[PDB]
């Protein structure tokens, strides 16, 4: 498809993102947002099994959303964690994110770049609580005159048709 | 090998003074015998029948911890079976829905039809040179299946009663959701899965009778959402009545409001095509039903929803501390596709794996759970005396049993509902039994 | 929480209408049952005299879930025995294979002759003063090990009947593979070993009495699989007549062909050498057994082999619901290096965990046993009935009972010693009831 | 089903002939049976006065598989709590310590104060017409709380003897540690938390009369500490005389050296301030405690204790094959901060998931509890006959049951005591037993 | 030791991998096919465990094969799923390969090159099941003059002595 | 807010890193104890559960030591292993180390570099053993006037409040 980045712009994006990541792991929220762009847009779906003739056709069963935000919403869940009321967050989850297998690609747009990548993130809560979500990640980021980057979507995609925990109470 | 007289059900719960004994939420032999008498003999819900609309399609649905196919027959009935092949017992189904004409086992070939019997047998002549009956060897089929103005349940036992007197008085307050306008309702947009590690009967008793945790445990979210103008406080603050209903096992529960209004964790959107549509469910069912947009309802053992936001819900019971949760949402079928959208981000928003509500929830059932694995944490009592001794019978048209909103009547009732059926032989003795019951609570 | 006397096993399964339940496969008291009775009273597989060549060359291998340690002595013998240290029950050994001239326990430091003698304990003198008996606590010993070709077995039973008495018949067809060529065979590279989710008695009742499957199930490889001029048709499509042997709970079964021809599965360098040594193979067995290059078979409880692709499989039992599979090349000594890399290639390509045909069935066994959770599924009878009432005894010089290759015989034959091993105190009551079951069905 | 007529505990283990059957390290019965009366009827450890000084104070713990909350009260008292809200039974408190003024339950609200009086009930008028009952329902509580010297135990029963009464002479062995210098002592730095997978009665018994491991499973160990040149001789070699101490499950041992040395893994600023400080040990308890710096003790069930190294070691049974360990270091309070960091980082290089020791020791629980799987494992008798018929009471000073340090008679005992409470329904019948047993085993 | 390429080609060949990998997981295995050289070999063995003296010295028990393949019979295998009669994967495995730790370095053999990362696969498939394959892997690249990179060998490593899944359908 | 290094220095760390893991996965101890520094600095310790009070404030319950060496240490440890009397590595056990997420940064002090990391390290040991450990790490590396790099700490930190594996006979 489009042209791959040269390096240097390979090194940056790679950059930004893992530093988004180290943000969320040390329970920096405010500047996690600071992080996004205003036309944030941040989804995930659900996974289904569909028969032998509907996969050669390309139909599957009807699927829903788990994930739909914009930037407000984020700033309401962000919130609820700061009032000190969330039993789900009380006391806080252990998280760790690990990014891999990073391609990155031009834009239509002028100063937007595609990137995709593969992800492990690893929860750990109260005691003897572990539970990994393994799966991929389409992400779209935009460059500011400054030198500076801004995220402007993400799309979650989990390989789970039952997912195996009670609550999603952390950030992908 | 199983037999009740060695376990001590009436012994464990106490229903006139209102104690509870935590063993029958961990007790495998408890857990074996509900599989064989309170999932045996008790209606379960199936499907919606806009899942299935054209002949040939079919669902895969559970029934206690049995897979089930729900099909749509050629002259328009609807048939449910096992999934098992009879020949060594292996799954001829595994998609979540679509359309098909025949089933077909793998692992040998053996193909059954929509409406069971076996049609074909690889190399019959050769393999069995005596004969073979097929039909005899026809799937397994649950014999009693119904549907209730959309909504398909079935049971495996014929002596049981009919689904109509099964339900009984809360049949009115799901005709409440379920006749709002013409044309009934339907499902928007797939089915949410996931796993939580607690027992069946904590979620059920919630949705039973359980207003009183709101104030606290959604304290968080109240204040966070509580856009466009609205009511900041919630429903529950500005109330004057409440009604509860616990009766049968089946419990309802809602407050009294002088205008139709939706909870405040639903969108402008939403509540304005309720304010909008008033008369025409006023007409059709009258101005009590009409005016209720929240509250919470459950049906014996495990059907779930709530009014303001539309969201069904049914648990699957996995080992005596597990349990599958499914979710639905369900709109008026008049209602226009930005309408329906508007409901399924509301729902999905509101309700789900990551909605501001259920995350509490979860974790306070699996927290009750895990402390539950110690001798003396499983044999001191715990208490059910609220609303103790205030029931009785109103006489403004609303029928059944009723007491204020923050009462247990009928957490108690479907603890002794459970207790009878599990120390019952026959449905008469369970009948006696609850009539009794019933005779000696209200006098 | 296991008692033998509410224990119904004559009631789960019905041989003469051909009917079994599938509680047989999930009950935990079953198989505590069968822990004791039938892994305790019956033949185990346990090694291959060329695995153990010199005086001091060990094995590690299971009998039931008990780890066993198989040696050999320094006059030719062989023994095993069981791995425990007699004081505070810890394993002597943890390697695959070696050679070595004492055990020694790493918690406390005892050490263990070859021959299981105590030979050392450190500080004796201080730690017993009153004395210490060595001769009481050697090694426990298997009391009964005996080798049938090179193929080793054991019994933890004495009153049990000899190895040749209790093969029977079926060692006519296990001397067709092993006794080919002069000189015997040996194994080539290696053991195999994998894990999967069912119980130990789905792959032996397939081993020993299934051909029935090999049509639907692995219709893709026969498809993908039929430049060297071969038949791509497999020999099932030709085949003139058809033998199954059912009896004690051994199964045989294959099919007649004019010429020498493996299946389809095999490489071309090992049909040939198959046809190029087809004189020496006549001689020493006879035409009938020489020209049979492919089948099935299965010696009770849990040895398996096919003839074609030269596998040997071993099944041991880790809970109700798993087992664990050891697979072995096995092929003649006089066969050139080359024609051994072949013969290795064709079996790790065809069968294993990433083999064409394994993938399948093991996917097969999963899925039945994850069905068999419900109360409702494992209550429902399943069909045996495949050429019931054909048996007759050949008289053209074939041993044992014989019917059809496409029949149930030999799976209602393992089912009913499976049942009245479970239910008998003495091998002589078991032997009586084989006798009296015989007798019936043959007339 | 649990029932002391069903099982046979007196024919698992023999004490006098020294026979020990290993079907009482993997039985389900016995385990639910032992959690019922053994942690049931026994004085276990919670805490140190040091980690809750001031009111309000609070440190959590587990009895048994119960969680319990400590909690210092406002008039110095200190009050265990059983971690339950008496409506619907969740917890209402997760930190590891911290201060607090009262515990408040997230599900519902219900708030408790630190004497454990129920203060708050949300909505109680319109919940509770009738009136609720506070003094009713306030929190479980721990019967039983007393202090040793800074060491707090508790009792879930009335019935049992006092503390010091339970202890008896082990307590002079524990004076030992705890009355080295004036001010008693104090932990130094956080608790340690792992888990293996093995019997608590493993650990346990090996604490309470083994030393006939370090010769072998230590080997390496000793070889390569010799942190810089010191003795290279551990302390059994110098050593001229050995004590064992034996009774009432309390088990104990150590060697008699010439000058006050502690063992070769302990670094060398803490046998300095050892050897500095030997004249006030001596003065205040005696010349035979004050030289014993090496040794192992233990207090039945689940407390363990090194003297050199200064560790604490409590064991929490998790179901039948699992154990979870708490390890805390404890040092005398008049020491500096310089020799309290020595301590720390000696007893976590020593002792610990890395430690040097700890590993093997793990490891080699760990592969019998996997090696006890099947049933002729299981079955067959291990030796107990170290130092059999040699017991006999000094008379040079020191109190108890002595026998040589390389023999088994506290394993015996503790065999004996676990065989007698499992047994019996009283302790007065427990008592009479213990004294049987003890006027016999001394003729 | 072994001579470390350049950064250019590190960045070329670490692309090349993602997205061959990007290719097995989006269930394209006829580009996946197009992707290998002729000359392919496909390589995965046991694994065992030794005496202490046998690890002095060097020897080990025997081992035998679990892959070994060439081009044809990766046709096979992707032929034998395509007729849709294949019960192992269907429906099909769901999956993700996550490599890291890559390491390049030149061969005798001019415009070849010598790769070992390592991996984790993750596969989920049906509902509720869940399996992660931990190993190394070593590669080899070669390089054509329009600028196209082909695989030729592959030796892959598995770190489980007794495999814990019934099947392997899913190709590492 | 110190500036990130070029692109060649951050690719001879990244590679000096992965060199130093495969050391260890191949079972030779003599070099990796020959890449660390004099002056080593070995650490971990535990983690706890606080109060949300104390966590506003800043307050936790106190933690204690679990690895604290130094080379001698380490060299003792080595040793322990090669003597061939060691039952907890008899048989030894099969470890993989995963490096993700790799962010370098410079120092005050000239020639040497920050490192911080996310790992995910992987043991199997005998039959049907398998163990994740997954976490942060920090480093800091020296670099010789040669072009040679030396390691002069590192600082783990393990998610788990309880630790769920018997032992930790592996080096981190
Ligand atoms: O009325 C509603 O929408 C929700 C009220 C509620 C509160 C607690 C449990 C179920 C429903
Ligand atoms: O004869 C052969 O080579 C094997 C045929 C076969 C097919 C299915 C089960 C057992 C044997
Ligand atoms: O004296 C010591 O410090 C340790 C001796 C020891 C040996 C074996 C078990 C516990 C304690
Ligand atoms: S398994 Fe269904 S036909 Fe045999
Ligand atoms: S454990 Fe074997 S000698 Fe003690
Ligand atoms: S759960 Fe504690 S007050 Fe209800
Ligand atoms: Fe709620
Ligand atoms: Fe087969
Ligand atoms: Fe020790």
């Amino acid at each position: 498809m489009s042209a791959q980045v040269s390096l240097e712009l390979h090194h940056r994006i790679s950059q930004f993102l893992f530093h988004e990541a180290s943000l969320l792991d040390d329970w920096k929220f405010r500047d996690w947002l600071a992080q996004l762009d205003e036309e944030i847009r941040y989804t995930m779906r659900t996974t289904v099994n569909a028969q032998t003739r509907d996969r050669r056709k390309g139909v599957q069963p009807p699927t829903t959303w788990i994930f739909n935000d914009t930037k407000d919403q984020l700033e309401r869940r962000i919130a609820r964690l700061e009032t000190g009321m969330a039993w789900a967050e009380e006391p806080p989850s252990r998280t760790r994110h690990l990014i891999s297998n990073c391609q990155i690609s031009e834009t239509d747009i002028p100063n937007v770049f595609a990137v995709r990548v593969n992800y492990l993130l690893y929860r750990a809560q109260k005691e003897r609580d572990e539970t990994f979500y393994v799966g991929t990640r389409f992400d779209k980021v935009r460059r500011l005159e400054d030198d500076n980057w801004r995220l402007l979507e993400r799309d979650i995609v989990l390989d789970q048709a039952v997912i195996t925990s009670h609550n999603l109470s952390v950030l992908f | 090998m199983t037999t009740p007289s060695d376990l001590n059900i009436y012994q464990l719960i106490d229903t006139q003074n209102g104690r509870v004994t935590p063993r029958i939420y961990t007790d495998p032999d408890i857990y074996q015998l509900e599989l064989e008498r309170i999932f045996g003999r008790c209606w379960l819900f199936l499907a919606h029948e806009s899942q299935i609309p054209k002949p040939g399609d079919f669902f895969n649905t559970y029934m206690g911890e049995d897979a089930v196919v729900v099909v749509r027959q050629k002259d328009g009935s609807i048939k449910a079976f096992l999934n098992q092949c009879r020949h060594r017992a292996m799954r001829v189904s595994y998609a979540d829905c679509g359309n098909t004409r025949a089933f077909t086992c793998p692992y040998h070939g053996w193909s059954y039809g929509i409406n069971g019997e076996l049609i074909d047998v690889p190399l019959e002549p050769r393999a069995y040179p005596q004969g073979l009956c097929k039909s005899h060897w026809g799937l397994n089929e649950v014999p009693c299946v119904e549907s209730y103005k959309g909504l398909i349940f079935g049971n495996w036992d014929t002596s049981a009663p009919g689904l109509r007197d099964y339900l009984g008085d809360i049949a009115w307050y799901l005709d409440g959701m379920l006749d709002r306008r013409e044309g009934g309702t339907e499902i928007v947009g797939g089915v949410q899965k996931w796993v939580i590690n607690c027992n069946w009967k904590f979620p059920a008793e919630q949705f039973a009778s359980d207003q009183y945790h709101a104030l606290f445990s959604h304290a968080s979210a109240v204040q966070v959402l509580g856009g466009d103008g609205q009511t900041a406080r919630p429903v529950w603050e500005t109330a004057k009545d409440a009604l509860q209903f616990g009766q049968d096992g089946h419990g309802s529960g809602f407050f009294f409001t002088e205008k139709p209004d939706a909870n405040v964790w639903v969108d402008g959107a939403v509540s304005s095509y309720y304010r909008e549509t008033y008369a025409e469910a006023e007409q059709r069912l009258g101005e009590v039903r009409a005016l209720r947009l929240a509250g919470h309802n459950n049906i014996f053992p495990t059907l779930s929803w709530l009014n303001g936001t539309a969201t069904l819900r049914v648990w699957h019971p996995r080992g005596p501390d597990q349990v599958e949760v499914w979710a639905f949402c369900i709109t008026d079928k008049a209602a226009s596709d930005e309408v329906k959208a508007a409901f399924e981000n509301s729902a999905t928003r509101a309700f789900g794996p990551a909605g501001f509500l259920e995350q509490d929830d979860s974790e306070n059932w699996c927290e009750i759970q895990k402390l539950l694995k110690g001798h003396r944490a499983r044999n001191s009592k715990l208490c059910l005396e609220m609303g103790l001794g205030q029931e009785k019978r109103r006489d403004d048209g609303i029928p059944g049993i009723t007491n204020y909103i923050f009462s247990e009547t009928a957490a108690r009732g479907m603890y002794q509902r459970w207790a009878d059926l599990l120390s019952s032989e026959s449905w008469q003795e369970v009948l006696d039994k609850t009539a009794a019951y019933q005779q000696e609570v209200m006098k």
